[PDB]
């Protein structure tokens, strides 16, 4: 299966800031990797599919890009409702999820 | 307005059996595929099984191969997962999941139930 | 393929097509083509 | 001159079964796909079923899956729609429809029958 | 040089059956599609049937659906069209036809036979 | 499935007036959206297909355009017999009709 | 199906003039339209395919053009062996033949 | 370098059966199409049959339809042609041929065999 | 099927002379026409394919060109090992060969 | 980090059978095609077989047609090649190879086993 | 099938030198020709594909060009770890490798 790794596992930032999350994996894909969000105690919801396209209802502040084995998530103008644990996923083989990174208040 | 609910959670003895259900509404469940994704709390997620829209095809993870049965009942818009020979490592929060239209990703997750051993 | 598209496609064209070419095609390329892109 | 007429409408008690029909004329019925679209008076319409031209494939809406049966008869140029265990919420005007030539939309609708519970 | 002839015409009582034949020569009959086009005397033409070159597929006009059977015989270079339950309207001149190489039109017409009811 | 929205639900216009009707969706399509008409008690008849092309017999006054999730219906110099309820449709997934908008005399 | 119309249904002209026949159809085609010829009592023979291409053996006098819903057949320097009935056809859907225009000697 | 040879020639009485064979070497026989081109002495050539590279589909000239059977056997790189009900007009030299790479012509011809009636 | 015609059916020329062979067909092709060679008693070998390109191994003396229904084969500086019967071929339909033009010494 | 290993080598008497294997990791095995290229020591290499990414179709060189069978097991990321009726000239060092993404070449070769007869 | 030829089959050069390897083929290709490198006892690895483009990780010293039936591989500033047996390949038909050229330290 595909091995999924994220870095950093924990980040601190304030409101209105600009934050990135790196999703690194083996088994080169370049096409199919996701992004997610999980409030504590809540079910996860999709944020970016095809690693470049937003799901309906996701604001324009969220953006993702990457190819090969280097994939990243870009969040601009950080807002209080975005403070959660963003996960990672791929589909090119049997689905496997990442370890999870949480954004905190600085 | 995709509404997904899960039931059948609780506590079971090790080696016992439990049967989960996932009622669906707000979309044409008869023609969409279903997923089961579980989450050990404090950890990441791990995919469990996938059932095709017509129910012909079905896959599982290696750690759950041969012990878990995923089934569909398109008449009553309900997704099942028959759980056999449960062990202590299987305790996690289980989620129902919906296949996207464009790529076979997962869009909408129900609140899920907690299964304990 | 476990990640093959599992969605139903009711939007496929349901019309009959009697207007397709009813002629035989005997001069189509009869060579083997092992050089087609074998990737996904 | 695509003329479509529907019959079999009227009243029936809840839990019963009723059988509609849609005679077609003015076009090559045997070479076209069909539909059934219903509208509750005062509301918009909602799709119900589709049948392929030859009759191999057929789909249904989620609210009617497993309860409605759609069938064809190319020799008699007639459409059909078998409803069983009809419930109160299904009261609406039932329309017959024809698939367009180029793009798989619905182009010419018959006047349709009115069904109640 | 392509030559087509038709036989089996004459008069028949209404509701009867008749079988036409279209012998072909001068072209690779085994590798071409066929047609039957009729002309009511003094009127315009109207298509009737088509059969693919190998005979897998076959279609009809809606006015003759289910009553006419079109068949081939590649070995003998002969077309056939089986008529069942002939009606007084069907009285017309029946033509054989050959599909064009590039575009699925009719290129060469045989002299045709006359059938009356 | 795709969920459909229209606005305005009810509009008042005079004879010869030029009005537009907005059809907004989710899960952008940009090609497979219809436009309809239903006289009171009459079966609906197709008006625009592929959201840019008119059906046979439809007068040139009717015009449609749009892409993504945004679509409009453009009717020019309104006629008395065009006062009906215009519905909206899509075909990318299972067909779902809008809520219905009505044009009324002022 | 498609429905086919030609006009005029009867035309009168001498030898050596120029004759044009207008063939109008519903459900615009622009590609797949024929032109025909049927001597009285004889089997019809193809004249023009794709409305612009001449069948082998047909002299250069015959000319066709048109697209959309209207098509024309132009005969220049009409000759005595051309006085017959010219039909019309299409191939987008089930083949339907028009009514037929007969050319008469003036 | 590609070498093609033919065998099974001779003389057979009219109405009899005779089977030819064409061994090939120097090229990937399993990945190329075959032909049989015959030449009446002092005349031009006339094509007879073609079989696709894998051996799925196969065609013939109109004068030989239903009497000739063209077959392959990729194991021994051999091409066959089963002649049935031989007639006097079939007396000619029969050539083995290979399909070209880019355009489906014939490039290299075997020296041919003699068949008389 | 396509019917093929060659002209002249017999031609005579000396050594080093330049000759042309005309291959006229019905049902115009413009792409798919060959040229062949057959010394007496030997199997024919391809000479020109797609009517403009030489088969590998033949000299540059051979030349082919044409489109529509007319095609030619031009041999420049004829040499004694080229006195043979040149055939003709087409592929747009079932392969039917020409009648054969033979080159003789003069 | 694309890495391939091969096993199952050794010495087999002529007329015997041997089954190679090619474990894979570091690339999406089910998303790429596989090759078997063999190299006689001191000579150049010669292609032997190719299998498509899904395993639908497969080819061989003429020297190995009818004796070699190349198969895939996508679940275990394993490639196989079954040699029957082994002969002397096949003694060479076989290699596993992966298809390039853009152009159907071979990019990275495994170390390979050595097979004698 | 295609056949491949290499020249020279054995070449001698020192460090810092500049060499060529000529690859000649039949059935002209002009696009689909490779190059390779096999160290003694090591598995071969791709060096140039499409005869003009380097593979990732290959130093810029290696250059390839050619078309038709004539192709070359040029190495400038020869280094000690480049001394191996460079091969050749084609893809227009079944893959058939060359005989192999060796660079031996002058």
């Amino acid at each position: 299966d595909i091995q999924m790794t994220q870095s950093p596992s924990t980040l601190s930032a304030s409101v209105g800031d600009r934050v990135t999350i790196t999703c690194r994996a083996s088994q080169g894909i370049s096409t199919s990797l996701a992004w997610y969000q999980q409030k504590p105690g809540k079910a996860p919801k999709l944020l970016i599919y095809k690693a470049s396209s937003l799901e309906s209802g996701v604001p324009s502040r969220f953006s993702g890009s990457g190819s090969g084995t280097e994939f990243t998530l870009t969040i601009t103008s950080l807002q209080p409702e975005d403070f959660a644990t963003y996960y990672c996923q791929q589909y090119k083989r049997y689905w496997t999820f990442g370890q999870g990174t949480k954004v905190e208040i600085k | 307005q995709v509404q997904l609910v899960e039931s059948g959670g609780g506590v079971v003895q090790p080696g016992g059996s439990l049967r989960l259900s996932c009622a669906a509404s707000g979309f044409t469940f008869s023609g969409y595929g279903m997923h089961w994704v579980r989450q050990v709390p404090g950890k990441g997620l791990e995919w469990v099984a996938i059932i095709w829209f017509d129910g012909s095809q079905k896959y599982y993870a290696d750690s759950v191969q041969g012990r878990f049965t995923i089934s569909r009942d398109n008449s009553k818009k309900t997704l099942f997962l028959r759980m056999n020979s449960l062990r202590a490592e299987d305790t996690a929060v289980y989620y129902c999941a919906k296949v996207h239209d464009d790529e076979p990703t997962q869009d909408y997750w129900g609140q899920g139930t907690l299964v304990t051993v | 393929n476990p990640n093959a598209n599992p969605n139903a496609n009711p939007n496929a064209n349901p019309n009959a097509n009697p207007n397709a070419n009813p002629n035989a095609n005997p001069n189509a390329n009869p060579n083997a083509n092992p050089n087609a892109n074998p990737n996904a």
